[PDB]
């Protein structure tokens, strides 16, 4: 079903040239938010943690149990529903409330066949949000255990970037277990912990007021 | 084509400590994820720990509120379960499991025998 907690103790043992001392804790249901400086190891530590609670070798693997959203905004060739769903079953409710909440309904719609319009190399191009709107879209539908978004908001300007952590992050996946590789010191606010990276190693793991009471 | 092997069961006073071990042999140690339960006879089956491939990532059961470690060495083929503060209640019979599924839905391909620690409070 799920482990409430999960305890990650790498003393540099694993990715050592970047990543080297990060010790911390991730509970259910919670938004943990990823921060620090430029060569921390943000999305290394996702890798890492990823490349732990992963399926070994070649099995089944059937329903994954992780979701990714890198920062490379990835567009497969097919239509943008396609492209959401990823061979997950389709599901009105879940894909409508998906794509409201990643703002792009008004986006979908101007388009000339709307979820059906096709993307790659034998149709549409398109806007650097917009890429990174649908590969949020695709990562939050997905149901998994786990949710890994590297610096998910990218190429958004701030009334929607923090639009889209307010209905898509702390609104629809308020119950889900979130780690969010973030900047911006309001999505630091609305965190349950905060986990500071600092040349490789963990520094602060905490809440906005410990923090805010250690500065 | 894995087995497994526990070793380390005993009886200690109450309030004592005990180390229980495994050995994964027949395959790549590396590859399998371990975890340990045990049986209250007349009780249910109860979680009590589990770690990752490369021992990094671990969890237990709410009931060890942080007296129970589990280490592994993948050099050595061996999962150890380290248990202080060993309380009468925690007298059960200790299996370790081995599977190769994903750790969030952890599906326990393989099991040991069981080790008897009893916790004597005489």
């Amino acid at each position: 079903n799920g482990d409430d907690s999960l305890f990650f103790s790498n003393f540099s043992l694993l990715g050592t040239p970047v990543l080297k001392d990060i010790n911390f804790k991730i509970e259910r249901g919670q938004l943990l938010a990823v921060a620090g400086s430029t060569g921390a190891g943000k999305t290394s530590l996702l890798m890492m943690i990823m490349g732990e609670l992963e399926p070994s070798e070649g099995k089944i693997k059937h329903s994954g149990r992780i979701s990714f959203c890198p920062q490379f905004s990835w567009i497969m060739p097919g239509t943008i529903k396609e492209n959401i769903i990823f061979g997950v079953s389709y599901d009105e409710y879940r894909y409508r409330s998906v794509i409201k909440a990643c703002q792009l309904e008004e986006d979908i719609s101007k388009f000339p066949e709307k979820d059906n319009t096709v993307l790659g190399e034998g149709g549409i191009t398109l806007s650097g949000g917009q890429r990174a709107r649908i590969s949020l879209a695709r990562a939050v539908y997905k149901d998994a255990d786990l949710y890994l978004l590297d610096s998910p908001f990218g190429y958004l300007d701030v009334l929607t970037e923090k639009e889209i952590f307010e209905s898509c992050v702390c609104k629809l996946m308020a119950n889900k277990t979130r780690i969010l590789v973030t900047s911006k010191m309001e999505h630091l606010k609305k965190a349950d912990k905060i986990l500071i990276l600092h040349e490789g190693s963990s520094y602060f793991y905490g809440t906005f007021s410990e923090l805010q009471n250690l500065q | 084509q894995v087995q497994l092997q526990e070793s380390g069961g005993g009886v200690v006073g109450p309030g004592g400590s005990l180390r229980l071990a495994c050995a994964f042999s027949g395959r790549t140690f590396s590859d399998y994820w371990m975890a340990w339960f045990r049986q209250t006879p007349g009780e249910e089956r109860d979680f009590v720990a589990a770690i990752s491939r490369s021992g990094i990532t671990t969890s237990y059961g709410d009931f060890v509120e942080g007296r129970f470690t589990i280490t592994r060495d993948n050099a050595k083929n061996t999962v150890n379960l380290q248990m202080n503060f060993l309380k009468p209640e925690d007298t059960a019979d200790y299996y370790c499991a081995a599977g190769t599924s994903s750790f969030l839905r952890r599906e326990y391909d393989y099991w040991g025998q069981g080790t008897q620690v009893t916790v004597s409070s005489a």
